[PDB]
């Protein structure tokens, strides 16, 4: 419900050009509702979401390239 | 994890979360007879995106709040 | 005429045959990762360093 009651503000904000306020709600985990997080104070640098995106991604594409495994048994 | 506590120093649980993630979701298409080029291509594109919205539409400039952003900023953490 | 050389060894051709077996396995073992579409290999020594 709280996902899904998000992503309702958030789709919101998106389609309608003057409720773009609604960027700012994420989740109140105190009480378990959404709640505008720039208001609340609820801030994090733009490098770590950034940098997150980046370096997630390709270590899914490193995973994601392998389709064969040759596991060679130790010598001893 | 490492590497981004290295270059970052936040966001390590959630790196490691959000690659789990992909390489699942990654992998759904896979089974489905999708080639892993095009899943690969389709992840580049949106990493590539969801930076370049990031930066567009979700930034707030701390000039705009002062030292309460720092303390904020430190208090989430 | 008739009839050739018999050929009683029996060896030649059988090393022949592993020979080309065991070429064939390899060019088949690497051929999925051949063109824009191939994959990677994923390898783990003995020592235990991977490499893909
Ligand atoms: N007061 C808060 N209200 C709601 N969500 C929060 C609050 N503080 C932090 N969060 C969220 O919880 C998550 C906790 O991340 P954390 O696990 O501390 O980072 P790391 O991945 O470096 O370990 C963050 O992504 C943040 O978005
Ligand atoms: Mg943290």
């Amino acid at each position: 419900d709280l996902v899904a009651k998000l992503r309702a503000f958030h789709n919101e904000a998106q389609v309608n050009p003057e409720r773009k306020n609604l960027k700012w709600i994420g989740l109140d985990l105190s009480n378990g509702k959404p709640r505008d997080n720039k208001q609340a104070g609820v801030f994090e640098p733009t490098i770590v979401k950034v940098k997150s995106l980046k370096f997630a991604t390709e270590a899914a594409i490193t995973i994601l390239r392998i389709d064969d495994l040759i596991k060679l048994h130790p010598e001893s | 994890a490492d590497l981004q506590d290295k270059e970052v120093g936040d966001g390590t649980t959630s790196v490691v979360i959000i690659a789990a993630e992909l390489l699942k979701n990654a992998d759904e298409l896979v089974k489905q007879k999708i080639h892993p080029t095009s899943v690969i291509s389709g992840y580049r594109l949106a990493c590539k995106e969801a930076v370049r919205y990031i930066n567009e539409n979700l930034i707030v400039n701390t000039d705009e709040l002062g030292r309460d952003c720092l303390i904020n900023a430190a208090k989430t953490s | 005429r008739g009839k050739g050389a018999y050929q009683d060894r029996d060896k030649p051709a059988q090393i022949r045959f592993s020979n080309i077996s065991a070429a064939k396995a390899v060019a088949d073992a690497i051929r999925t990762s051949l063109g824009p579409k191939g994959m990677d290999k994923m390898i783990q020594d003995g020592k235990g360093d991977v490499t893909i």
